[PDB]
């Protein structure tokens, strides 16, 4: 029993975009299908399911815009996101619930993979070279800088000459800002000796428009 | 029998609770007892008809225990219970000496007070302690008859006097597969045929005392079951000092289920290191899968 | 609705074998709820059953209790990989259909120094109108230590931006990183800029700062 997501979300708020659930070789015409809102941090409130009969409920909140249809024989069940507003971009999961002996509650337990309607529209990563090496403390430790901005999507990683030394070093997630795009800021620890040595080229790439770009800091 | 087809369609009523059973597996419960309480709400008064929540339309006109165990329904009236002259035909008690007990009805009229009073109707402060509602047709969303029919589940110690629907199966046609028409269990090729049942006539025999053909249970009133495919399976060898090719002799069969079955493993003596490459069919065929049929004498 | 709530600070684990994860409600129920357990990073999973159900996949280690409005998650030894936030759902309103708040099971480590570091903005980011101070804070095991930012001896609040990392698996620390977005204007009024760290292993506030 596991089931696969697909598709995202690209579209700005006030169209519509759909979703898809597949599912795997258990036998789907008795059980059902909950959908999961995780905003990484938020609540996590839906209620809308639809059954083997033709019960369709619907949230509170969100009524009578977002529609949902199953399919027994083909395995799939859909949702479709007519109105989207701009505070219902996060993470779309289904599960699958049942009792015991009838009615004790609801499992839960088969989860999915997750999708995101990200909405309005991506932007191109901006990196800020020549970092300052040695200005003001030139003993000790120190670090560099390869900050990053002007990106709405992040799936990017910054590799340091792809691993030369044995020190330990990861990066740090990014935040929605104000005005509605990310920031990163990537550190990296400094040997005994840094000073005249190989150099650490931050690898940023995966940007939307498809352009690499890379320099020394 | 509870076939809760109306509560799951028509997806036009304003608040479906439940506390208790799960809202959406119903079709398979037995009930012990279930019981309908009907009541006219105004607006969003509609607020306490929950365990635990309290105020002042849970206390004096309708309680509710701590364990419930059942589900709730509201559908908004507002073009049926409200008029633009006065609608004064709906009222709640809001004083009562103390509160109501799980499942307490109430229907007096006199005015209360906690230290004797009889409250004539001018005392010094008596008053009727039922106050009618405010519905009318120019109003807010707060402010419309909503009618809550609330459906008491309940499991206590007695027989499952109601269920939920019994789904009936599709009709599998062509095909030797098990059956179960009410009771008729067996396996066979359900085939129509042109035979005429009489309206009260249920089932069907044949001569030989075996179950012919039934109306189905459900509808769409057929004929029914047909013997499958069966015989002695018979091997023709010419001889093992010659070769060692051999071919089926299936008795009494059609030649095209039995290519089926091989084809879609269902036959019982199914072997390993066999196949089929061509069906000749004759009066007691015995299917020569390996066989040629040559016109020659 | 159900009001169910649950500890109001994340419990750290440790070599002991008791939690005190809770899932307290409002109202009264006998045995409908459940009990959850998100794993940061992937989806979440069933953890616990009503106290009766234990069904396969959870080690039988994992034990549940609970009766009357008092919920406790009697939980055996630890492992390193059964951690994360584990979520309760109630079962005793369908419409409200509403999930925990989350409770983090972090593995206890020595309170770590954070690496107080401070770096200015680039010459080529004045350019475009901008300027981010970027103070560092890393190897530190206590997540509860915030940034302060002070400006020529006036405090800043509001306009900075935190990113808190994962604890690591080779020395269990933590990594912080304040970002103070400001203006080019307000950048070229200002020349001090100074980075207040307040850490429980610290005995004063390392202040760290520049001239421009």
């Amino acid at each position: 029993v596991r089931l696969v997501e697909s598709g995202g979300g690209l579209v700005q708020p006030g169209g519509s975009l759909r979703l898809s659930c597949a599912a795997s070789g258990f036998t789907f015409r008795n059980y059902d299908i909950h959908w999961v809102r995780q905003t990484t941090g938020k609540g996590l409130e839906w209620v809308s399911a639809v059954g083997t009969s033709g019960d369709t409920y619907y949230l509170d909140s969100v009524k009578g815009r977002f529609t949902i249809s199953r399919e027994d024989a083909k395995k799939s069940v859909y949702l479709q996101m007519n109105s989207l507003r701009a505070g219902d971009t996060a993470m779309y999961y289904c599960v699958r619930g049942d009792a015991s002996p009838d009615n004790i509650y609801y499992y839960m337990d088969v989860w999915g993979t997750g999708t995101r309607v990200i909405v309005s529209s991506t932007k191109g990563p901006s990196v800020f070279p020549l970092a300052p090496s040695s200005k003001s403390t030139s003993g000790g430790t120190a670090a560099l800088g390869c900050l990053v901005k002007d990106y709405f999507p992040e799936p990017v990683t910054v590799s340091w000459n792809s691993g030369a030394l044995t020190s330990g070093v990861h990066t740090f997630p990014a935040v929605l800002q104000s005005s509605g795009l990310y920031s990163l800021s990537s550190v990296v620890t400094v040997p005994s000796s840094s000073l005249g040595t190989q150099t650490y080229i931050c690898n940023v790439n995966h940007k939307p428009s498809n352009t690499k770009v890379d320099k020394k800091v | 029998v509870a076939d809760y087809s109306v509560l799951y369609n028509s997806t036009f009523f304003s608040t479906f609770k439940c506390y208790g059973v799960s809202a959406t597996k119903l079709n398979d419960l037995c009930f012990s007892n279930v019981y309908a309480d009907s009541f006219v709400v105004k607006g969003d008064d509609v607020r306490q008809i929950a365990p635990g929540q309290t105020g002042v339309i849970a206390d004096y006109n309708y309680k509710l225990p701590d364990d419930f165990m059942g589900c709730v329904l509201a559908w908004n009236t507002r073009n049926i219970d409200a008029t633009s002259t006065g609608n004064y035909n709906y009222k709640y008690r809001y004083l009562r000496h103390g509160k109501l007990r799980p499942f307490e009805r109430d229907i007096s009229n006199v005015p209360f007070s906690p230290d004797g009073k009889p409250c004539t109707p001018p005392a010094l402060n008596c008053y009727w302690p039922l106050n009618d509602y405010g519905f009318y047709t120019t109003t807010g969303i707060g402010y419309q008859p909503y009618r809550v029919v609330v459906l008491s589940f309940e499991l206590l110690n007695a027989p499952a006097t109601v269920c939920g629907p019994k789904l009936s199966t599709d009709l599998i046609k062509n095909q030797c597969v098990n059956f179960n028409f009410n009771g008729l269990t067996g396996t066979g090729v359900l085939t129509p045929s042109s035979k005429r049942f009489q309206p009260f006539q249920q089932f069907g025999r044949d001569v030989s005392d075996f179950t012919d053909s039934v109306r189905d249970p459900k509808t769409s009133e057929i004929l029914d079951i047909s013997p499958c495919a069966f015989g002695g399976v018979s091997v023709i060898t010419p001889g093992t000092n010659a070769s060692s090719e051999v071919a089926v002799l299936y008795q009494d069969v059609n030649c095209t289920d039995v290519s089926t079955a091989i084809h879609a493993d269902q036959l019982t003596p199914a072997w390993r290191i066999y196949s089929t490459g061509n069906n000749v069919f004759q009066t007691q065929a015995g299917c020569l899968i390996g066989a040629e049929h040559v016109d020659t004498s | 609705d159900i009001q169910v709530t649950q500890s109001p600070s994340p419990l750290s684990a440790s070599v002991g074998d008791r939690v005190t994860i809770t899932c307290r409600a409002s109202q009264t129920i006998g045995k409908y709820l459940n009990w959850y357990h998100q794993i940061p990073g992937k989806a979440p999973k069933l953890l616990i059953s009503a106290a009766s159900t234990l069904h396969s996949g959870v080690p039988s280690r994992f034990s549940g209790r609970g009766s009357g409005t008092d919920f406790t998650l009697t939980i055996s030894s630890l492992q390193p990989e059964d951690f994360g936030t584990y979520y309760c759902q109630q079962s005793y309103s369908s419409p409200p259909w509403t999930f925990g708040q989350g409770t983090k099971v972090e593995i206890k480590r020595t309170v770590a120094a954070p690496s107080v570091f401070i770096f200015p903005p680039s010459d080529e980011q004045l350019k475009s109108g901008t300027a981010s101070v970027v103070c560092l804070l890393n190897n530190f095991y206590p997540r509860e230590a915030k940034v302060q930012w002070k400006v020529d001896n006036a405090l800043q609040s509001g306009n900075s931006q935190e990113s808190v990392t994962e604890q690591d698996s080779k020395d269990s620390t933590y990594s912080l990183s304040s970002t103070l977005t400001l203006s080019k204007a307000d950048y070229e009024k200002h020349k001090v800029y100074a980075c207040e760290v307040t850490h429980q292993g610290l005995s004063s506030p390392v202040t760290k700062s520049f001239n421009r």
